[PDB]
């Protein structure tokens, strides 16, 4: 798969494709990898288990609950129980969540990382997305959505494991 | 001279919406106790309670029914969680506590039941103790035998002058808690309760299904089924050591209750299945069901709220669309989050009324009207925000 997060001016987006693969054949083609969380105040994307995400996104949304809403802290606490509990420790997936403040990446390793220019590109296509994303962000005035989208498409044409079915979420502030 | 089943169901209808079968069921149980007393000594021993097993989802009427049944029979009642005992594999507690706990409550009753059926006489004799420290023409005679006899004259106008008017009042209460006690017989009072427990006891065992099998694991099924084993004597007929005496579980009525989503009544221990001759199902409640619950029961929550507010000199009114709106909310939350049955109503109704409930005393004398407008303004947002729902509703 390929998830691509970008932040330009007053917006920040998280776009992904919908290809689900198994072996060498396409299981599903319209998997929704990006969603909205915490009263749609938070947008997130996942690379992995169509259900593991379900469990994770929730607990995450449980951190933003009684932690004011500090995205960063909530993420730090999330990955902490993720790296701990057998339950959580079991599931594997790349977590990419953004918000008015800043966007970041969470992993099973209990890693909370935030790319240089709040630019996220996870999944088998991440690198391709990034290369195209930076080329634009670098030499263009295109919007946070136009890049993440065009970046995602480009990945989709290079990566055998990602398709052109998009699911985009945005945040204005 | 007890009520007939239809009579019992009726009365039950006054508090519980729907669940007709469960009513007829719990109703035949009661009637049979009457039926039994009407037989020869021989048969009176052989005929045991037809214990019932209610099968159905959370908060849809199970307990209320059992509770109201007991109330109607004026029978001592007690609720108990089955899983409580699986803990005994650590320390937990023993099943006999059920009959013990039952008796204790059976006492607290016979007590309050008898003391109250006395607080009136004690107060009247009380004044006859005060109306004696204000005019003491005691002994035999004093003046005339007819006309002059009656000493009430000044005394009468004296007690009235006090009733409506140390310290008389301060003195009476002291006399009340002196005459009442000096009138109770704690001997028969101790046995009074026991007879109750033995002839009208109603034990409610919740989570029966959680005490069943499942290819789970040896250890857990051993702990579970043990609670079942430990239950047998209670239900088959035995004697329990009561802090207030010896009780025979022989005719206590047992109403077990289970979801049986995971486990089936056939997983229950054989001996138990035998002693739960009656099976009955209860259905999930419908939005329509909800609407009725909110208002129809004669002491419905809505009626309670109206009353509570009146207390504060505020007149509340529930529009039909308002009620419908309230009901839908509860349903919506229960479907979007977790279904907890009618319970959801109380949470919703209560959140909905906060602002008023607080401002109440200030709207003294007003005519507030909770209509569909109000409801929506107050609940729609919350109902929608799922995560907020799992906290606030």
């Amino acid at each position: 798969t390929t998830i691509v997060s970008v932040r330009r001016n007053g917006h920040v987006v998280i776009a992904g494709d919908g290809q689900a693969t198994l072996g060498n054949t396409v299981m599903k083609g319209n998997v929704k990898k990006v969603r909205r969380l915490y009263n749609d105040k938070v947008i997130a994307g996942f690379a992995g288990g169509t259900a593991d995400a379900f469990t994770l996104f929730e607990l995450f949304e449980r951190k933003l609950e009684m932690h004011q809403g500090h995205l960063v802290k909530a993420a730090v606490e999330l990955a902490k129980d993720w790296r701990t509990d057998r339950m959580l420790r079991k599931l594997e997936a790349l977590l990419a969540v953004a918000d008015e403040t800043a966007s970041l990446i969470i992993t099973g390793n209990g890693d909370v990382v935030q790319p240089e220019n709040d630019l996220i590109a996870i999944g088998s296509g991440g690198p391709y997305a990034q290369a195209a994303a930076r080329a634009l962000l670098e030499n263009t005035e295109l919007s946070a959505r136009e890049i993440a989208e065009k970046a995602l498409d480009i990945a989709g044409d290079i990566c055998i494991y990602t398709n052109h079915f998009h699911t985009i979420e945005e945040l204005s502030y | 001279s007890e009520m007939t089943p239809r009579e019992i169901v009726s009365e039950l209808d006054k508090h519980i919406i729907g669940q007709d079968n469960a009513k007829r069921s719990v109703a035949i149980a009661l009637r049979n106790r009457w039926r039994r007393m009407q037989l020869n000594e021989e048969l009176r021993h052989e005929v045991t309670p037809k214990n019932i097993l209610m099968i159905g989802p959370t908060g849809v009427g199970k307990t209320e029914i059992a509770r109201r049944l007991a109330k109607l029979a004026n029978a001592p009642f007690i609720k108990v969680e089955a899983t409580k005992f699986t803990e005994v594999g650590y320390v937990g507690k023993e099943v006999d506590s059920i009959i013990r706990d039952l008796t204790d409550a059976a006492v607290k009753m016979v007590r309050v039941q008898a003391i109250e059926k006395n607080r009136y006489r004690a107060e009247e004799l009380a004044e006859e103790r005060i109306l004696d420290v204000l005019i003491p023409p005691a002994k035999n005679n004093w003046g005339q035998t007819e006309q002059q006899q009656e000493p009430s004259a000044a005394r009468q106008a004296f007690r009235k002058k006090l009733r409506e008017g140390l310290k008389i009042k301060d003195a009476m209460k002291l006399l009340i808690e002196e005459e009442a006690a000096k009138l109770v017989n704690p001997e028969e009072l101790k046995q009074d309760a026991i007879d109750a427990v033995e002839q009208h006891g109603i034990v409610f065992i919740d989570e029966i299904d959680k005490i069943c099998k499942r290819g789970e694991s040896s250890g857990p099924d051993v702990s579970r089924e043990g609670v079942q084993r430990d239950l047998l004597p209670l239900v088959e007929g035995c004697t329990v050591s009561t802090k207030h005496g010896m009780v025979k579980t022989d005719h206590i009525l047992f109403i077990a209750s289970g979801a049986f989503q995971i486990a089936k009544p056939s997983d229950l221990i054989p001996e138990l299945q035998g002693r739960l001759p009656i099976r009955v199902e209860l259905q999930a409640l419908t939005t329509s069901d909800f609407e009725r619950i909110l208002t129809e029961p004669n002491a419905s929550i809505t009626v309670q709220y109206k009353a509570l507010m009146a207390t504060e000199g505020v007149n509340i009114e529930f529009t039909d669309s308002g009620i419908k709106r309230i009901a839908e909310a509860a349903w919506q939350v229960n479907e979007s989050t977790e279904n907890i049955g009618a319970r959801r109503l109380h949470t919703v109704l209560e959140r909905l009324m906060e602002e008023i409930s607080y401002d109440a005393s200030d709207l003294s004398g007003q005519n507030i009207t909770i209509d569909a407008d109000y409801v929506s303004k107050h609940l729609d947002a919350l109902v929608a925000d799922e995560d907020l729902s799992r906290f606030i509703l």
